[PDB]
């Protein structure tokens, strides 16, 4: 051949099994609002329903993991002090 | 603060302006005293991990030792909140680095095809570094491919 | 002669134990390899500057072309 | 063919990046003097300011890391303790 790949750096993202069918506090999804929610509009003025991402590359919706912050502390799929790393999907 | 931001990643990426410490040590010192009086804290800190992330994810060899100095500076000037986070960014190319220690441990394993020969795969967590938009996909050389298939095996 | 002397020959030894790890990586993935035939049998040692003087000047000539692709190859690894 | 070679024991050199071209304590060069000594006699009176080589395969001048030892003890390039192996090229 004329050109061949010698190296290759590609880079790798892992994320845990979050279930994106089913969230793993309300059980609705990954997305498409949440149990306290529900209906898209539901007088939703302003403030937001996205999904929240931990250090422990969790997600949630950002509802069910900030009222669940109040029954424990450590996130139910692990043992892991949770964190709000990231927001939104 | 985005141009602050650029002119801290130009004076990071290599020391060729001024290859002693001395007037490196000084020039950070002027640009955090510089920094004290900002304000807008949040796009600097965002700007920031984004260099951050092109100056990882490129050539290495950037400096090697001046990293503990600008996360000490970030220490002393915002505190641990937003220099946690490239704490946790650090930890995080330190996994990387050693997931792919064991991936070179089982190429030298199996050494059988040609699919790994250099694979210098690199394992990153959702969190610490933004998606670059969705994840794009197409075809890909099949040997690497082949290599990829059996990294995620592992 | 006391800790002196022997401390860089410690040292010397430590520089031939990573010249053997050295070499046992470098056959690892020449073995994952195997492209050309010029590394049919290859034993090379690496070494540091400071523990061995350099012989004369380096010397350079042109080296036969099995060794050239095992040189190569142990270059690219 | 009449003669072909099975086995090959090369012994392999290697260096740092010490930057033969630019001395990473003065930017100058690995050789041709340094900052405190500019020209090439300047009052030279025997002494010397060849080249510096230490265990961790870094070369500078004697003349910067032997001022250098007394701003700092560790080898700037690296983390490791600075030995005085060789001197010259
Ligand atoms: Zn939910
Ligand atoms: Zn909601
Ligand atoms: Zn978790
Ligand atoms: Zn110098
Ligand atoms: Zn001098
Ligand atoms: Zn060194």
């Amino acid at each position: 051949k004329r050109f061949e790949v010698k190296k290759w750096n590609a880079v790798a993202l892992w994320a845990w099994d979050i279930v994106v069918d089913n969230c793993a506090i309300c059980r609705n999804h990954i997305m498409d609002l949440c149990i306290e929610c529900q209906a898209n509009q539901a007088s939703a003025t302003s403030e937001e329903c996205t999904v929240a991402w931990g250090v422990c590359n969790h997600a949630f919706h950002f509802h069910c993991i900030s009222r669940w912050l109040k029954t424990r502390q450590v996130c139910p799929l692990d043992n892991r002090e949770w964190e709000f790393q990231k927001y939104g999907h | 603060p985005e141009y602050l931001s650029l002119f801290i990643d130009d004076k990071l990426k290599k020391g060729v302006k001024g290859l002693t410490e001395q007037e490196v040590e000084t020039i950070l010192d002027k640009a955090m005293v510089l920094f004290r009086f900002m304000q807008e804290k949040d796009v600097f800190e965002r700007y920031y991990k984004q260099h951050l992330a092109r100056r990882l994810l490129t050539n290495k060899s950037v400096s090697d030792d001046s990293e503990k100095n600008m996360i000490s500076k970030l220490k002393t000037e915002c505190g641990c909140q937003f220099t946690s986070k490239l704490e946790g960014m650090f930890r995080d190319m330190s996994i990387s680095n050693t997931t792919m220690d064991e991936f070179r441990q089982h190429l030298q394993a199996t050494g059988v095809s040609l699919g790994g020969v250099d694979l210098t795969v690199r394992v990153l967590t959702t969190g610490y570094w933004p998606t670059q938009s969705a994840t794009p996909k197409c075809n890909i050389p099949p040997a690497p491919r082949h290599a990829f298939e059996i990294f995620r095996r592992f």
